[PDB]
């Protein structure tokens, strides 16, 4: 039941990590970028980046590294996925055909173990004698490399220290030695160990376990010169090597937390540091000599190189140019300069790559010609982040999909569209630092400030007592605004500001009651740090005309309205485990009609006519029906299977789609017409599919064109989903015969196609969580079907051996690469 | 009224016959989602939740045969949560394992002074009536589902080093340590900016924040409670607070049906914030006491399970002041219960029925002084309290 | 030759231990489930919410749906004579008593207190002084009095209870100890001895018919002492002497037929001694 088809309409654009090495050839410098489940290899050309390959391997990238084990040339790659699917890769080129061969592979999961909250650590021994994985608490997996462990057989070493922040290997040691900082009630201590494969256990460390700054987070291993390691904390940088211990506390890095680092030169004299807020510094080592075997540092010095995007990884590639792999914003290719630019910044940007980033909300809006509905997404966060306009094709630019950026320099959160005003109601919020006694100040010129009109809400409500005492000097308080942005020029027309410490939760655009005018309904919640659960909120309404806004109604709600939708002729809101239906009177004032309490926080709220889907964050999903002849909500069915959950959508009156923990997709079907009342009162879960992406928002509509084949289209309905890594996927519904045919196609393709890392596709797509791991049912991996046409004709012949099926699904007539090609090329048009 | 005296350890000891308990502390674990046959001990009508300690006195020869049969066996026996008392109306229960047993066989009859403790919850599959001496039921064990941190999904890998933070500066000596909670939220839940929800909403689903919110109100109930007594694990903490909730059977079974610890903490907090007045079971126009008079006198909390010397379990609730209550008996210590506090039967003026006891310290210099011992069954909380 | 019972009685009188004796006999008394007898929907049909008949001792001879009875049956193998204990006859419980005695093949009825004890209603009157036949349609019962039968120290109210739907009749020697106020005992134990001899010679103390029913609108304070003196007379006068307290505890296992005051114990001992030989 509930046969569905999911296809990636846009590959993820957020990078997890990038490495500089010699993967392709010994004489070439390669940059490897890991956009979640997409590994791309580029070659530096001293004038830019030359793409050389891209591989969509079956899984995320928990860790990736490059190492040359001295057994051969051309370097080697190591990949470990979120499902613990470690593999070793080699870039084997054959004349013109480029291939990624797998030297060895293996699943490195432990049967029983709680994953560490810190996360996966993937260190590689500099001598390539071993690789060390920190996957679970109190354990340290080790994989030796001796050309024998082709099955990636690892052994776990017990570790006394449970809470480990970061681990690294030490350069220049006769035996593999690791160093790591850990936390105990005494504080943070930097310990070291000498891991030996002879006894399959640890040994004594080269030096002691002295205490470090309480916020020590980074461990860096400088190369053979200078020996030792460097500990980076919130406000102190220390260097330890045996007896030597040299610590500095520069005030420049005190502002933020260092979260990115790497080497600059093979000698390790210089290091690049990226911080939480996007600033980039450069740390120096003095390389002081006194005699043979200098192994000394005179002192450490850092300098603010400049400001870039919020870095997730940094690689100094070629010279001067450094690739800042941002994840919240768009990755850049800025170039270092030895001299300042008359502004104190040594960095100049020369190339930026698109990154839809978070995609916190979406809006499928049909611009100019009807049918060709473009998409508007609220990408990024903080100074990064913009309105992204995605249009499929051109009817000039030559690209399959064109992306237009409208920077806002603040984090947008929600978006709606208004035909009448031809405008965009984008919610947004900026960060302001409180003054000594002033009402906070900005940090950048943001969209909510640089606007044509800048009205501010001055409601008299909420005059009760509060204690902002907590508002010390450095206190990043969020100021929330509603921005009316022009459809055509995408210039912020209006920048309405909400009340202080008021959180604008939800926003919608509708036309309530018999009134012809359309309004932006914004539901906001009064929030205070003292109060754990908000108790006051307001539903305000705005009308935009003549380049101005006007609060024509504002209803107190005594709660925290989370999401509002336009029930036909009315306003369906969710306040606090209550779903209320507001009526629009002829006096221009909301009037409550009926409120139904469902004992769960109604975060997600969707409508399908008279049916209302209500969903809690912890998978609690229930159905309601509004009976017009009475005016009250009756609960139809519910489903409580406690699990984390991010979004919902109503595919049709019976199937409901949603996301779930560990980047999963689930479809629950209301079977109905059951023999027993209690059986038909419970929604039967049908579809499970490990998507591998954190789905953030759902939106009905398609980006291709309007109904072309009318009812002859095999796919019924089509929704789009936007995620955190930037993928914008598409989900459709199919028929039983097509589902069976495509599932047989999927099985045979898995049989014939060769993945990267020899990872089974069935295991990769299997619904994975901590409770259990069921195989994927009810979903068709559209990427596999679309890749079916990308293989050679002999492979197509091998995959159609005794299929039958084929044309018209009649008389089981034998298959050929004429209708299978036809069905595949027809399916590749829905997106 | 808040003066601290006498040690809360004594009521938990159940000083009813002295010492020399079985005290095996061997425990037992059962595979989750499995189907086990387990004997159901009858005439023990009460809702038992895991971690709670249940004293028992047995007089029926069938029940003492049951006690022996368990004493050679793994001694885990079912305690059904009777939704309706009509016959059984049983769908869920709770296994309880023996940890304290003695036998005296006073006079020519036999007596059992077994003390047990709940271990696991289950859903009843086949009640049946085999072994007509003692009913055995085949039940399916409900698994304990534990969820990972809600921020583990987004997984900002670079920020992962910042997920570990220094411990609480001091337990409660410093008020600025409340800013630590304000700083804890900003650090742990920073990656919420990649989602569609604010930071504070995710804090409404964090186990640690919910545990601290309950702990703050528990210390409001008992200034002497202090730290180091409540369990650190969210699962055990949720069960412990569920023991000390003056709720009716329908709410109790609602709490028992909840599987995830976070859901239990959220609903426990909501009840603990809403229900602020308890009326009589039948005459709801009584309003015996409000929320502001509850205080704990034992490590288990303000609420505990005790048994009178008749086999009848009484889920008493310690409370400072009780109105519209008239004493019936006289202050005779008789049974130990609370050591040296005596007991007088109490009744509500409107309704001629038992409500609880009144304990008055016999030494005249004990801080608890005079308090009330209302029972769960005789009290009916009201959600609106209006 | 006096027995040890008289010596114990004199000892108790001398040391003033009757109150401690009753206190310790109540402390060593043991209760039984009696859970079914008390229900939230049954409190209306319970005359006294304090007392409750033990489930094993009580017999739910109702042959219908629900229809609670606040009654009980006692059967001691030493005496081999079962007795029925009841409470104040509320009209629903009155019809319950009618069907109870109809199904039990009862032969006599013992009433030991007035309707107007302490100038207040404690039991609901159900037997007319004259014939005054009355038909109750609750269960098709017929009530009629055989005769007034007024005696010197008590009265007999023998009934001729007939079921019309079943179509049968049963005559019961419904005794009534007139000279007895509530929460008290008659001054002269000779009247008690004569009354109990008349009752025991009336066929009630025989397996000829069903067990007799003894009630004092509560079946505890007054019926208990009469039952215990009856079982002592039919227990230790027929052979070896039997201690009173042990058999009293044994019959107390059936129901909480205590006395509420050791004065009733003294009266019971006095009557037993007088009825020795
Ligand atoms: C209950 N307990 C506890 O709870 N704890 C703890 C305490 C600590 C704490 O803090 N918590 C707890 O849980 C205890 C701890 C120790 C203990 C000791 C304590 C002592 N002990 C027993 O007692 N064992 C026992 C065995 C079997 C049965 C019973 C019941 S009983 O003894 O037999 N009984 C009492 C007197 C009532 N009297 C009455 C009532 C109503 C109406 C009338 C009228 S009104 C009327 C008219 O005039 O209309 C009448 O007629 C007049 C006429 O005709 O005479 C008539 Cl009669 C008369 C009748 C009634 C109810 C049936 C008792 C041994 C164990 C007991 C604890
Ligand atoms: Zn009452």
């Amino acid at each position: 039941m509930s046969y569905n088809y999911v296809v990636t309409a846009q590959k993820p654009t957020a990078v997890n990590g990038c490495v500089t090495g010699h993967f392709t050839s010994a004489e070439d410098l390669n940059l490897l970028i890991a956009k979640n489940t997409r590994l791309e290899i580029y070659v530096v050309t001293a004038e830019g980046l030359r793409p050389v390959k891209e591989v969509g391997m079956y899984g995320k990238i928990a860790v990736m590294e490059l190492f040359r084990p001295k057994g051969e040339s051309k370097d080697l790659l190591f990949i470990l996925t979120a499902k613990y699917n470690a593999c070793i890769l080699e870039y084997k080129q054959s004349g013109e055909s480029i291939d990624i061969i797998t030297r060895a592979h293996g699943n490195v999961q432990d049967r029983i173990g709680r994953p560490s909250e810190t996360g996966i650590i993937g260190i590689i021994d500099p001598e390539c004698r071993m690789i060390g994985l920190r996957l679970y608490d109190g354990l340290f997996k080790v994989i030796p490399l001796d050309r024998d462990n082709k099955e990636l057989k690892a052994f776990n070493i017990r570790l006394e220290e449970l809470h480990v922040i970061d681990v690294k290997f030490l350069y220049g040691c006769q035996a593999p030695t690791i160093c790591f900082v850990y936390q105990d009630p005494q504080g943070r201590h930097v310990k070291t160990y000498e891991v030996s494969l002879r006894e399959k256990e640890f040994n004594k460390g080269p030096w002691k376990q002295e205490n470090v700054e309480a916020e020590a987070s980074m461990v860096i291993a400088v190369p053979e010169p200078f020996g030792g390691a460097i500990i980076i904390g919130q406000e102190s940088i220390t260097y330890h090597n045996g007896d030597k211990y040299l610590a500095i506390a520069p005030p420049i890095i005190k502002q933020s937390t260092i979260v990115c680092h790497n080497r600059v030169d093979p000698n390790g004299s210089r290091y690049l540091l990226g911080d939480m807020e996007g600033r980039l510094f450069m740390l120096l080592l003095e390389k002081e000599e006194q005699m043979d075997g200098t192994v000394t540092l005179k002192d450490l010095r850092v300098e603010l190189l400049g400001e870039t995007s919020i870095a997730e990884c940094l690689t100094y590639l070629d010279n001067g140019v450094v690739f800042v792999g941002s994840r919240l914003g768009d990755s850049q290719l800025v170039k270092l300069n030895v001299d300042s630019n008359e502004q104190g910044s040594y960095v100049v940007a020369m190339e930026t790559f698109t990154n839809l980033g978070p995609i916190v909300d979406m809006c499928v809006v049909d611009l100019e010609r009807q049918g060709q509905g473009q998409l508007v997404t609220c990408s990024g966060a903080f100074k990064e982040g913009s309105l992204r306009i995605i249009r499929n094709g051109i009817g000039d630019e030559i690209q399959k999909l064109h992306i237009r950026t409208v920077p806002l320099y603040e984090s947008p959160r929600k978006i709606c569209y208004q035909e009448v005003s031809q405008c965009f109601g984008v919610l947004s919020s900026r960060i302001e630092v409180q003054d000594t006694s002033g009402g906070t100040t900005a940090l950048r010129p943001s969209a909510s400030t640089q606007a044509l009109s800048s009205s501010v809400s001055s409601s008299k409500l909420f005059s009760s007592s509060t204690a902002p005492h907590e508002t010390s000097f450095g206190e990043e308080v969020e100021v929330h605004n509603l921005l009316i942005i022009d459809q055509h020029t995408f210039e912020v027309l209006h920048a309405h500001q909400f009340l202080q410490n008021e959180y604008a939760l939800s926003l919608v655009s509708c036309k309530l009651g018999k009134d012809p005018n359309t309004y932006f309904i914004v539901g906001t919640a009064m929030v205070y740090p003292e109060e754990a659960e908000p108790k006051q909120g307001r539903i305000v309404v705005f009308q935009y005309s003549d380049g101005k806004l006007q609060t024509v109604a504002e209803k107190e709600v005594k709660g925290a309205v989370y999401s509002m939708v336009e029930f036909n002729g009315k306003l369906l809101a969710s306040i606090n485990s209550t779903v209320r239906l507001y009526e629009w009177t002829t006096e221009k004032e909301l009037r409550t009609e009926c409120n139904h309490y469902n004992n769960i926080m109604a975060l997600y709220l969707k409508t399908k006519g008279d049916f209302i889907l209500v969903g809690d964050l912890m998978r609690s999903v229930l159905l309601l029906a509004y009976k017009p002849m009475e005016g009250n909500f009756e609960e139809i069915a519910r489903d409580f299977n406690p699990n984390w959950m991010s979004a919902v959508e109503i595919l049709d009156d019976d199937n409901f789609l949603g996301a779930e923990n560990a980047f999963n997709l689930f479809v629950c079907q209301k079977d109905s017409a059951a023999t027993t009342d209690e059986e038909r009162q419970h929604l039967q879960e049908v579809g499970l599919f490990h998507l591998g992406e954190f789905v953030n928002v759902f939106c009905h509509g398609s980006l291709v064109m309007q109904n072309l084949g009318e009812t002859s289209t095999p796919t019924q309905g089509s929704v789009l989903f936007g995620t955190v890594n930037g993928m914008i996927g598409l989900v459709t519904s199919l028929s039983e015969s097509w589902y069976n045919l495509l599932l047989d196609m999927q099985n045979r393709l898995n049989k014939v196609i060769k993945s990267v890392g020899k990872i089974e596709h069935s295991f990769w797509r299997s619904f994975h969580t901590e409770r259990k791991t069921e195989p994927a049912t009810g979903f068709i991996d559209g990427d596999l079907i679309e890749s079916f046409l990308d293989i050679s004709r002999p492979k197509m012949q091998e995959v159609v051996a005794n299929l039958q099926y084929d044309d018209g699904s009649g008389m089981k007539r034998e298959a050929t690469a004429d209708d299978l090609i036809k069905v595949v090329e027809e399916l590749t048009r829905i997106h | 009224p808040n003066i601290i005296n006498f040690d809360t350890s004594l009521p938990t000891s159940h000083t009813y016959l002295g010492a020399d308990m079985e005290e095996f502390h061997g425990r037992t674990l059962h595979d989750d989602d499995s189907c086990q046959v387990i004997p159901v001990l009858p005439q023990v009508m009460m809702i038992l939740i895991p971690g709670q300690t249940l004293p028992l006195q047995l007089f029926h020869p069938q029940e003492v045969s049951m006690v022996r049969n368990l004493i050679q066996k793994d001694r885990t026996f079912a305690v059904l949560a009777y939704s309706n008392v009509q016959e059984r109306e049983a769908q869920f229960g709770t296994t309880a394992e023996i940890y304290a047993y003695r036998e005296e066989q006073d006079f020519g009859i036999e007596i059992v002074k077994v003390k047990a403790i709940g271990r696991q919850r289950f859903k009843v599959l086949e009640l049946r009536t085999q072994s007509d001496g003692i009913q055995q039921a085949k039940v399916q064990i409900l698994p304990e589902c534990v969820l990972p941190s809600t921020m583990s999904a987004v997984q900002l890998e670079s920020l992962n080093k910042c997920q570990i933070f220094p411990s609480k500066p001091v337990s409660r000596e410093d008020q600025c340590s409340y800013k630590w909670w304000q700083k804890y939220q900003k650090r742990k839940f920073h990656c919420a900016n990649l989602t569609s929800w604010p930071r504070w909403l995710y804090s409404l689903y964090d186990a640690e924040t919910l545990m601290d919110r309950i702990k703050k109100q528990l210390r409001e109930w008992d200034e002497n409670l202090k730290d180091d007594s409540l369990p650190s694990n969210p699962i055990d903490f949720s069960y412990r607070v569920a023991a000390c909730l003056p709720i009716d059977d329908v709410l109790r079974i609602q709490l028992l049906k909840i599987g995830s610890a976070i859901q239990r903490l959220r609903c426990e907090l909501d009840i603990m914030n809403k229900c602020t007045s308890l009326c009589c079971k039948q005459c709801q126009e009584t309003e015996i006491t409000t929320k502001n008079e509850i205080f704990s006198l034992s490590l288990c909390g303000p609420m505990a399970a005790y048994v009178n010397p008749h086999g009848y379990v009484h889920e008493t609730l310690t409370v400072y002041k009780a109105c519209n209550l008239n004493l019936i008996g006289r202050p005779s210590t008789e049974h130990s219960w609370f050591p040296g506090y005596a007991w007088t039967v109490a009744q509500c003026k409107i309704c001629a029925s038992h409500i609880g006891w009144k304990f008055t310290a016999t030494k005249k210099d004990m801080s608890p002084q005079k308090f009330w011992g209302l029972t769960r069954s005789a009290l009916l909380p009201t959600i609106p309290d209006t | 030759m006096p027995t040890t019972i008289e010596r114990e009685f004199e000892e108790l009188d001398t040391q003033r231990r009757w109150q401690p004796l009753y206190l310790e006999i109540r402390n060593e008394s043991h209760d039984y489930p009696h859970r079914v007898a008390k229900f939230p929907e049954n409190r209306n049909r319970n005359r006294y919410r304090d007392v409750s008949p033990y489930d094993h001792s009580r017999v739910k001879l109702q042959n219908a749906e629900n229809d609670y009875i606040n009654a009980s049956l006692v059967d001691i193998e030493e005496a081999q004579r079962s007795y029925i204990l009841t409470q104040g006859p509320l009209p629903n419980t009155c019809c319950h008593f009618w069907l109870m005695v109809w199904q039990q093949k009862t032969k006599a009825v013992v009433m030991l207190n007035r309707i107007v004890e302490k100038e207040s209603v404690k039991c609901a009157q159900y037997w007319p002084t004259d014939d005054q036949e009355m038909l109750f349609k609750e269960t098709g019962f017929s009530v009629k009095l055989l005769s007034e039968d007024v005696k010197s120290y008590y009265t007999v109210h023998l009934l001729q209870l007939e079921n019309i739907n079943s179509g049968e009749t049963r005559t019961i020697s419904h005794f009534h100890y007139t000279t007895w106020p509530d929460f008290g005992v008659p001054e002269s134990p000779a009247s008690f001895l004569n009354f109990l001899f008349k009752v025991r010679e009336s066929g009630s103390l025989n397996p000829d018919h069903g067990p007799a029913v003894i009630h004092c609108s509560a079946g505890i304070g007054r019926s208990g002492t009469f039952s215990l003196v009856d079982t002592c007379l039919v227990l230790m006068e027929k052979g070896d002497d039997i201690n009173i307290k042990q058999v009293l505890l044994n019959m107390r296992k059936y129901r909480m037929g205590l006395i509420q005051t050791p004065d009733q114990l003294r009266f019971s001992y006095m009557a037993i001694i007088e009825g020795a030989k």
